[PDB]
Formats: C-alpha cells, structure tokens, sequence
C-alpha cells in the first residue's frame, strides 16, 4: 500500500500520499473553542473547530496552537489536530497505512515518544517512523551535501550534511521563528496607532506580514530612505475596510532575523549561526557546505533574503571560496516534497518501526536503531 | 484581484533578481579582467626574458 | 482580467530573462574558472623551472 | 608473461609491469574508516575508502596508514591495499603474473613471511621474489659500486655496495623518515596559532611540507637572515582560504635530517652516517664509495640537499678524496624503475621463489637461497 507523509509542523500541517509532489491537504493547525455563550438553539454548534474551519470563524474563538516550539505542549488538542488530518482532509483510515512523521533536531525524548505512543494506540497505525525535518529538505534538493538552514514557524535549525554522513556536533538550533516575527511585527504596528490583541487579530497580523514584509538588502540605507521619501508605503485593507499604511516596519519585522536583539534575544542572526556552524565542521569539508548552503522552511520566503543572506556570508567568509545559496520556488513545502521522496525509496522500506517491534520493547524503541 | 497581486509580487522579485544578477556578472567580469592583466604582464616579463635568451 | 494577463505576461519574461542572465553568469563563472587554473598551471611551472634551477 | 613490479613503500604505493620507464599507478597508502553517523539512505557508502578515493573523502574519514617504519602493523589493512592495487589500479588478476615486492633492510622475519604467505594463499600468484629497496635503487643509476642512501617516508637506510658485493655488516639503518618530518612541522607550524590535530589535517600538514620547505646550505646564517629581513616568508593557501606564512619553519622542518636531536633522537643525523658506513668498510675500497654516493627515495627531493651532504661529507672526510653525489631526478621511482629493470634480466628468470617450491618448504622459503 501507500505511506502517510505527514508533517506537523508548526503553524501549518502539510499532509499527503506518498509519490505526488505537492501535499494534499494543507490547513492552519490551530483548535479554537468557542468563548461566548450561544443563544440559538440547535443551530449545531460544536465545541471545538479545528484546522480551516476555525480560520472561518475565527470570530467568535480563541485559538490556540497546539505547538508552542517544535516541542508539542498540548497533547489532546494534537491528538484531534491528527484525527482531523487522517479522518477529514484525507479520508484514509489509519489502519491501513504507514505514517512518516517529522521532528526538529535536539528535541525533547518525552514528546517523541509520546508522539509514537499515540500513533501505536490511538490511530493504530502498521508502522511509523520518524525523520529529522532538516534532511528531508535535504532530500528535496536533489543534493547529497550541503548545509541546510530550515526556518520554519516554530524553530530555526541548520543541520549541515557531507556525503550523507551528518555532523551531530555541528546542529545550531535557534527558536527565533515566523511566530516571533509576528508577535514583534504586532507589537511595532502599535508605532502608527493600530492595535491588534486578540489572539483572533493576530492572523491578521500574520497576513499583514506575509503580503507586505521584504528583507532590505543594507538595513541603514533602507531606514534613511523610508524616513526621507514615501515611496515604501504600502497600503492594505482590514477584514472590515479602514485601510492602514504601513512604512518603515515592512523591512524591520523581517530584519529580527539578522538582528535577534531586536526581540531581546541575545544571540546571533541566521546570517551568523550558518557560518558559525560551518567554522565546526572540519577544514576539509568547508568549501562544499559553502557552495552549497540550501534554504528551506515558510519563513525564508520572504522577498529578498536570498541575496541578505549571501551578502553576508561572503562578508564573514574568506575571499576565496565561493558562496552560492540555494532557494527553490517550492520552499515552503520543501520538507514535504522531501518526506515523500524517501517514503518512496525501496531502501528505505525497512526501516518502518514495525508494531510487533514496538510490542516488544515499548515506546523507548524510537531512540534505538530504528531511529 | 487576488491574481494580480500575486504576478505584481512575482514581477517585483524577479526584477530585484535581475539588477542583482546584473550587477554581481559586471563585478566578475571585471575580476576577471584584472586577472587576465596580471597573466599578461607577466607574460609579457617572459618574453622580454625570451627575447634576452635568444641572445644567451 | 486584462489587467491580471498583463502583469503575469510580464512576470513571464521576467523570470525567462532572469533563467538567462542566471546562465550566463554561470557560462563566465567557468571562464573564470578556467582562467584561474591557467594561472595556478603557469605559477606552478614557474616554480617547477625556480627549483630545478636552484637545484640544478 | 609480464611481472608485476610492486613496490609496498610507506606513504606511497608504486606499482606497474615490468620493462617500463615509470609506475603505471601511484596512490598514497591509507585506508579510512567513516566516522560520523551518516544519515542519506541509499547513498551508496562503503565500510573503508582506500587509495587515491580516501584522499578526495578525507573530510570524514579517519586516515590511518596501514605500514609504520617499513614493517607493517595492520595485516588485514594492508591485504585491502593489495588487492585495491591488483584489481582497480592495474585490472590484471594475479593468477596470471609474478610479482615483485619489495622490503626495507634489517626487517623482521615475520613480517616478510607474512608478505609470501599472503602473496601465495590469497591471491595466489605463480611467483613472487623479495628484494632490499637499496639494491633496486642501485640498478636505476646504472652504476654496480657504490653506497646509496634511500631516505624513504617510512625509514632511511644505507647499504654500501661494492663490485656487487653488499657488506652486510656495514648497513645502517635509521627510523627517521619523512613522516616525522611531516609530525615536527606540525608540531612547529603550532609557534605561529595554526593547529593541526586531525589525522586529515596531517595530510595539509604534509602538502606544506612538499611545496615550500628546503634544506638549507648552512643552518646558523639562514637562522640569522630569516630573523633580520622578510625575503623566506612564503605563504600557501589552505583548503579553504585562510592563507597562512611560514617563516623559519621553512629550513628547519628538513634540518631535522642531519640534527635529528630536534625530535629527540639520539642518532647522527643523514651526513654523519653514511661516513659510519663507509668508514666500516674495508680501506681500498673506500674511494669508489666516496665517488658514487648515491641518493634514491622521496624524502632526498628537498631542494638544496644535494649540496648541503656533499659539503658535510667534504667536511668529514679527508681532504684528497674526490666527494660526489649523484641525485637522478627521478628519484622518486628510482626504486621501481631500478625494480623494473632487474625483473626484465634473463639471467633473474630462474630467481624467482615458484608455487611448487613454497608448498613443498613452507613460508620459511624466503629465508633459504631464493633470498
Ligand atoms: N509567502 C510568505 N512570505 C512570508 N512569510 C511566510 C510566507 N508563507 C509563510 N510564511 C511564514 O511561515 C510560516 C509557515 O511556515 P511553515 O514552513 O509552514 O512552518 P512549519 O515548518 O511548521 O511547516 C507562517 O507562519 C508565516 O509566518
Ligand atoms: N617533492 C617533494 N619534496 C619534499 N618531500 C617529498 C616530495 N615528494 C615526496 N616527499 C616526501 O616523501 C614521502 C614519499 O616518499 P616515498 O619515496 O614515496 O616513500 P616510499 O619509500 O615508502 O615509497 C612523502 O611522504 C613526502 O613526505
Ligand atoms: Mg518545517
Ligand atoms: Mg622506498
């Protein structure tokens, strides 16, 4: 049969059969109850709208994500987030068919283990496995070396890889994401007199940041110019009319990245933990990782920070090698693309945690060789 | 409207990749005709030598 | 709709204008490729012929 | 048929059939284990690269060299490395051609009859014959008299030939060779902040070593110039840019050859020596061997030494002889050059240990008149 190519994520569950290229169902993971009381009677109110439908009517509901970074902080409100992918956007019972999930690196043991427990018992799955989010963006590329920075909505991780052997010592993972860009870019908009609070407001928010937001190429030469002229301001129509402009924040909530400080993180930017995590590999494989340097995740997809970024690099690299930066178009379903081309690998196909094998050694089977 | 706002955004990153590309292949050309001036002038050292062996 | 046609006819050749300019960056990056391999090549002989010389 | 004129070494395996001018095949001798984890499935990776493959992969790989000073340590490793050389190197099966080894002076037994045994089990060749790496190298000049010193990578020795005559009590062997050539550099490149630790590393350490050092005329003055001016500092750029300028380390990385109280040995250095040597000798023969000093092996390339051990010869001996030092400049191969040539004589066709012979006396066979 064919395999489930799940993907949890954070902020967007991409699912699909294995073997297509694009996934199938893609919809916000957020489970909103609703907060108000409810005066019509058999109107057929539910309690709890999940996925999609909960971007609807989001209205009258609290969302909440079940995924705060990487790690999962709520697990019941998983549990239906994944009885909703399986049941609902694919139509498959679980019985039937393998589950490929995906986990960021250094994650706590306890929530993949869990994880598994529920797949096993819950949804009682054949067989699941899973693989680290950083090679299957590796995988998508067509690439077999390569340092990879996948910065998605929750976390920011860069695994670099050589000739498939991957460097565990090497693994920078920062929790600087899309959802403190939005949080920030909120908390700047504040700057001109629009105030969005509700946690229903800040998709709104999330919006404002996807159309509008730009990476500046040099950040002083941006501020001096927004600041002179008004070329830079763009307009955008709320969910209910009274447009807003928005002027020099378009390029300084995306400028977080390069600059943590900003949201009083006290680490280095995404432009300096890559070369950071390169100078650790050893002296031979460099100039591979350097020509090689691949993107991957939502947040990278912003306009302009492939060339940011490689403005960068070269500044802090030496003069000699050549650094090249890898942006597919597909990047934000870069992980997925790659999830289904392993899926699809005849070697791989034993490597499935078998559920006898779980049987008989318990959810610690994850951590074993069956990684 | 959804439609054009989507090919407005497509043309505004291709023309950015465009004056960017532009740029960076003027910058490698010129490096490389820098190189090409150095292998010239030392070229041209040699055949000064050459010049000064058909008489050695 | 005519609007949404226009714009995306000019994305089009934006990003058909980017894929050339991409390649021929790429056509004079392995010029300069080559180059520098003419220059190692010929510093290395140069070198070669300073120690055979030194070394008689 | 052909033979097959191989030549184990320490650092370099030179191999090719008999009667040519060169080695069809030279590859360093190293065989490299992967290291890390290794996470893309199907990638096609092999337990241990050997050869010429593990110096392009060496970024992952633990080099370790499979022949210490001329006896060899790791029998399984070094079996790989012979059968790499027969079959990818050279494509020839060994059933079919005699083969020629070749051994350093005053090695164990053991080592040697391991050598036969292998040869005759494993690949089973119809002959093989074991000949001293000095005597080879005396062929390759064309000479029958005089005494060569082959500073290879793993030990130097120096065996006086006379008329044809070897004085087997007049060879003196030292264990100080390239390699810790290749060590004391890196333990003096560290006096400047560049550290190499790493057994690849080693291998930069040793590309040093070959493109810049030189042995100089007189050790105190280039001590005193080199710490005045600036004219000897050449830089050499690493595998990933960071160029790097070498001082003094230039002349005082080969000086250990004739000082080897740098690294701690006890013994005089290669100019005092061969003097031992001839001095043992008997008193009329001393003047041909005075005459025809002979230099072979790798480590001899340094440029500049060529003068500097006649001049500490001329120094040592009496002032009438005639000192003359001839260095080929194919010194290199001059062992297998000198191999070829000794295996392409009719009169050595009736030399050679046959299959029959070491079944009928066992491994012990070396040892007996088929020396
Ligand atoms: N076109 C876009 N431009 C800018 N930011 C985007 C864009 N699309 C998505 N994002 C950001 O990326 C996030 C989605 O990232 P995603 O790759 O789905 O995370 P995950 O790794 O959890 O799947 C969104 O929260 C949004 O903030
Ligand atoms: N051009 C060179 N200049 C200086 N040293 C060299 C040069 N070529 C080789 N060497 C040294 O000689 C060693 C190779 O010696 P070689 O004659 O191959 O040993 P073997 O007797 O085991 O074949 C290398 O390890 C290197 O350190
Ligand atoms: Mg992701
Ligand atoms: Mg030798």
């Amino acid at each position: 049969t064919t395999a489930l190519v799940c993907d949890n994520g954070s902020g967007l569950v991409k699912a699909g059969f294995a073997g297509d290229d694009a996934p199938r169902a893609v919809f916000p993971s957020i489970v909103g109850r609703p907060r108000h009381q409810g005066v019509m009677v058999g109107m057929g109110q539910k309690d709890s709208y999940v996925g999609d439908e909960a971007q609807s009517k989001r209205g009258i509901l609290t969302l909440k994500y079940p995924i705060e970074h990487g790690i999962i902080t709520n697990w019941d409100d998983m549990e239906k987030i994944w009885h909703h992918t399986f049941y609902n956007e694919l139509r498959v019972a679980p019985e039937e068919h393998p589950t490929l999930l995906t986990e960021a690196p250094l994650n706590p043991k306890a929530n993949r283990e869990k994880m598994t427990q529920i797949m096993f018992e819950t949804f009682n799955v054949p067989a699941m496995y899973v693989a680290i989010q950083a090679v299957l963006s590796l995988y998508a590329s067509g690439r077999t070396t390569g340092i990879v920075l996948d910065s998605g909505d929750g976390v920011t991780h860069n695994v670099p890889i050589y000739e498939g052997y991957a460097l565990p010592h090497a693994i920078m993972r920062l929790d600087l994401a899309g959802r403190d860009l939005t949080d920030y870019l909120m908390k700047i908009l504040t700057e001109r007199g629009y105030s969005f609070v509700t946690t229903a407001e800040r998709e709104i928010v999330r919006d404002i940041k996807e159309k509008l937001c730009y990476v500046a190429l040099d950040f002083e030469n941006e501020m001096a110019t927004a600041a002179s002229s008004s070329s830079l301001e763009k307009s955008y129509e709320l969910p209910d009319g009274q447009v807003i402009t928005i002027g020099n924040e378009r390029f300084r909530c995306p400028e977080t990245l390069f600059q943590p400080s900003f949201i009083g993180m006290e680490s280095a930017g995404i432009h300096e933990t890559t070369y950071n995590s390169i100078m650790k590999c050893d002296i031979d494989i460099r100039k591979d990782l350097y020509a090689n340097n691949v993107l991957s995740g939502g947040t990278t997809m912003y306009p302009g920070i492939a060339d940011r970024m490689q403005k960068e690099i070269t500044a802090l690299a030496p003069s000699t090698m050549k650094i090249k930066i890898i942006a597919p178009p597909e990047r934000k379903y870069s992980v997925w693309i790659g999830g289904s081309i392993l899926a699809s690998l005849s070697t791989f196909q034993q490597m499935w945690i078998s559920k006898q094998e779980y049987d008989e050694a318990g959810p610690s089977i994850v951590h074993r060789k069956c990684f | 409207s959804d439609k054009l706002k989507e090919a407005e955004t497509r043309a505004e990153f291709a023309e950015r990749s465009v004056t960017k590309l532009e740029k960076s292949i003027d910058d490698l050309e010129d490096e490389l005709y820098a190189q090409k001036l150095k292998y010239k002038a030392i070229s041209e050292e040699l055949d000064h030598a050459l010049n000064d062996m058909t008489s050695i």
